Protein backbone atom coordinates (compact mmCIF):
# COMPACT_ATOMS: atom_id res chain seq x y z
CA UNK A 1 0.00 0.00 0.00
CA UNK A 2 1.34 3.65 -1.02
CA UNK A 3 -0.60 6.52 -1.52
CA UNK A 4 2.58 7.93 -3.90
CA UNK A 5 1.62 7.41 -7.13
CA UNK A 6 -1.51 8.46 -9.42
CA UNK A 7 -4.16 6.44 -10.65
CA UNK A 8 -5.74 8.10 -13.54
CA UNK A 9 -3.36 7.52 -16.64
CA UNK A 10 -5.20 5.83 -18.48
CA UNK A 11 -7.13 8.83 -20.27
CA UNK A 12 -3.76 9.82 -21.67
CA UNK A 13 -4.77 7.43 -24.38
CA UNK A 14 -7.94 8.41 -25.18
CA UNK A 15 -8.86 9.28 -29.19
CA UNK A 16 -11.58 11.09 -30.71
CA UNK A 17 -14.32 8.37 -30.82
CA UNK A 18 -13.35 6.75 -27.47
CA UNK A 19 -16.67 7.80 -26.29
CA UNK A 20 -19.09 6.42 -29.05
CA UNK A 21 -16.68 3.01 -29.04
CA UNK A 22 -18.30 2.52 -25.45
CA UNK A 23 -21.35 3.44 -26.69
CA UNK A 24 -21.71 0.85 -29.59
CA UNK A 25 -19.55 -1.73 -26.94
CA UNK A 26 -22.76 -1.24 -24.20
CA UNK A 27 -25.17 -1.34 -27.14
CA UNK A 28 -25.87 -5.12 -26.44
CA UNK A 29 -26.12 -4.80 -23.26
CA UNK A 30 -29.17 -2.99 -22.73
CA UNK A 31 -32.62 -3.50 -22.26
CA UNK A 32 -35.32 -2.77 -25.30
CA UNK A 33 -36.51 0.57 -24.76
CA UNK A 34 -40.32 1.64 -24.60
CA UNK A 35 -42.40 2.98 -27.08
CA UNK A 36 -44.76 5.71 -27.84
CA UNK A 37 -46.91 3.57 -30.05
CA UNK A 38 -46.03 5.72 -32.83
CA UNK A 39 -42.94 6.83 -34.88
CA UNK A 40 -42.58 10.48 -34.32
CA UNK A 41 -44.87 13.03 -32.66
CA UNK A 42 -45.47 14.29 -36.23
CA UNK A 43 -47.11 11.04 -37.13
CA UNK B 1 -60.77 64.97 -52.18
CA UNK B 2 -63.43 62.48 -51.06
CA UNK B 3 -67.27 64.12 -51.46
CA UNK B 4 -70.33 62.76 -50.32
CA UNK B 5 -73.95 63.58 -50.32
CA UNK B 6 -75.21 62.10 -47.66
CA UNK B 7 -76.05 63.70 -43.97
CA UNK B 8 -76.33 60.21 -41.72
CA UNK B 9 -72.27 59.07 -43.51
CA UNK B 10 -70.83 59.49 -39.83
CA UNK B 11 -73.39 58.71 -37.60
CA UNK B 12 -72.65 55.96 -35.02
CA UNK B 13 -75.08 55.00 -32.57
CA UNK B 14 -73.88 53.56 -28.73
CA UNK B 15 -75.97 50.95 -26.81
CA UNK B 16 -75.70 49.28 -23.43
CA UNK B 17 -77.91 46.23 -24.71
CA UNK B 18 -79.96 45.19 -28.19
CA UNK B 19 -83.01 46.01 -27.08
CA UNK B 20 -82.50 49.52 -26.39
CA UNK B 21 -80.68 50.36 -29.88
CA UNK B 22 -83.58 48.11 -31.42
CA UNK B 23 -86.54 50.67 -29.40
CA UNK B 24 -84.81 53.44 -30.61
CA UNK B 25 -84.52 52.79 -34.10
CA UNK B 26 -88.19 51.68 -34.42
CA UNK B 27 -89.35 54.78 -32.63
CA UNK B 28 -87.58 56.23 -35.12
CA UNK B 29 -89.18 55.06 -37.96
CA UNK B 30 -85.24 53.00 -39.54
CA UNK B 31 -85.50 50.05 -40.48
CA UNK B 32 -82.85 47.66 -39.01
CA UNK B 33 -80.71 44.43 -39.28
CA UNK B 34 -79.30 42.95 -36.25
CA UNK B 35 -76.28 40.79 -35.53
CA UNK B 36 -76.08 38.54 -32.47
CA UNK B 37 -73.36 38.98 -30.12
CA UNK B 38 -70.16 36.68 -31.18
CA UNK B 39 -68.34 35.51 -27.83
CA UNK B 40 -65.35 33.47 -28.01
CA UNK B 41 -65.88 30.02 -26.75
CA UNK B 42 -63.52 29.06 -23.08
CA UNK B 43 -60.66 27.30 -24.42
CA UNK B 44 -58.99 24.32 -22.30
CA UNK B 45 -55.11 24.92 -22.22
CA UNK B 46 -52.23 23.01 -20.79
CA UNK B 47 -48.72 23.95 -20.88
CA UNK B 48 -47.82 20.19 -19.62
CA UNK B 49 -49.20 19.00 -23.38
CA UNK B 50 -46.39 20.40 -24.93
CA UNK B 51 -44.35 17.52 -23.65
CA UNK B 52 -46.88 14.86 -24.12
CA UNK B 53 -45.15 11.40 -24.02
CA UNK B 54 -47.20 10.01 -27.03
CA UNK B 55 -49.72 12.42 -28.36
CA UNK B 56 -49.42 14.74 -30.98
CA UNK B 57 -49.22 18.28 -29.09
CA UNK B 58 -45.83 18.03 -28.24
CA UNK B 59 -43.89 21.02 -29.50
CA UNK B 60 -40.76 20.69 -31.48
CA UNK B 61 -39.07 24.33 -30.19
CA UNK B 62 -40.15 26.35 -27.65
Amino acid sequence: FDNSTYRNLQHHEYSTYTFLDLNVELSKFRMPQPSSGRQSPRH
Amino acid sequence: WSSTADPLSNLVLTFSTKEDAVAFAEKNGWSFDVEERKVPKPKSKSYGANFSWNKRTRVSTK
